């Protein structure tokens, strides 16, 4: 074992990076600099870089974490600086890094304590929405999700339509990712722009245990209406739905 | 008839990238 100990070498910045993190941080106070030509061009340096390093498929969390350090140790209003930036579509790394299931790397932003993670990427979605949808395989990652959860706005509307990421959960037939909403506070009676609940969303694409956990939310309301009048009980009908129609009469009148 | 947001399914690329 120890004659063959493999030492990983820590990560360390380019000299243009390592430069640029220490321009930002004399800068970072006088927002006429920050928004000047000459300084675009540095804040360039960083925005291609982070990306980089943070946020494709293949990005390595140590490398990651070292970046992160490294950022710390120049000044953490330089690390809370490059960890939110957002590239020309919206994403921050912590949107690349969910999306990619990438959650060691999730849980080194988390940890950072500096990330905002409501931010709404340019489709207007944020990184616990992106997660509702993102591949889980291991225990150890749900936790992951979980914490991301708690750390932010599980009731936030996205820019299209107002959807929440409790609906669209549902809507892909995600039970375990309804449970790990519900059990960090997603409150079942939000209405998209439409007038669509999540129990709705349920009833229209059939997901009976999904329809029950729903109802066995304490507040949960089964008599909401969409804008044209639907409910939930009337949409399972519509949709062909008999059985998530009956559970919902029994519990409407029960 | 997908022409409410609560029939569609949406995608993971549509969750990431607009216009």
């Amino acid at each position: 074992e120890p004659e063959k100990e493999e030492i990983r070498e820590r990560y360390e910045l380019s000299e243009k990076m390592l430069s640029a993190c220490n321009l930002l941080k004399y800068n970072i106070k006088d927002p006429k600099a920050l928004a000047s030509k000459d300084m675009r061009i540095c804040l360039n340096t960083l925005q291609h870089d982070w990306f980089r390093v943070s946020s494709q498929k293949s990005a390595v969390p140590a490398m990651v974490g070292d970046y992160i350090a490294a950022f710390e140790a120049v000044s953490p209003d330089v690390l809370r600086y490059i960890i939110n930036m957002a590239d020309g579509n919206g994403n921050t790394a912590l949107h690349y890094s969910v999306s990619h299931s990438n959650f060691q790397i999730v849980k080194l932003l988390l940890d950072a304590d500096v990330c905002n993670v409501d931010h709404q990427n340019k489709a207007g979605y944020t990184p616990i929405m992106l997660a509702a949808l993102a591949a889980v395989e291991a225990e150890k990652d749900m936790q992951v999700v979980e914490e991301l959860f708690s750390c932010g706005d599980v009731n936030a509307k996205a820019s299209q339509a107002g959807q929440t990421a409790l609906m669209l959960a549902v809507s892909h037939g995600r039970i375990d990712m309804v449970k790990g909403l519900l059990a960090c506070g997603a409150d079942v009676n939000i209405q998209d722009d439409e007038g669509s609940t999540a129990l709705m969303c349920a009833s229209e694409h059939g997901h009976v245990e999904i329809v029950k956990l729903l109802l066995a939310q304490p507040g949960c309301n089964g008599h909401l209406e969409d804008n044209d009048g639907s409910t939930a009980l009337s949409i399972a009908l519509e949709a062909g739905h008999k059985d998530i129609a009956v559970l919902l009469y029994a519990h409407l009148n029960f | 008839p997908k022409n409410k947001a609560r029939r569609r399914t949406t995608t993971q690329m549509e969750l990431l990238y607009a216009d």
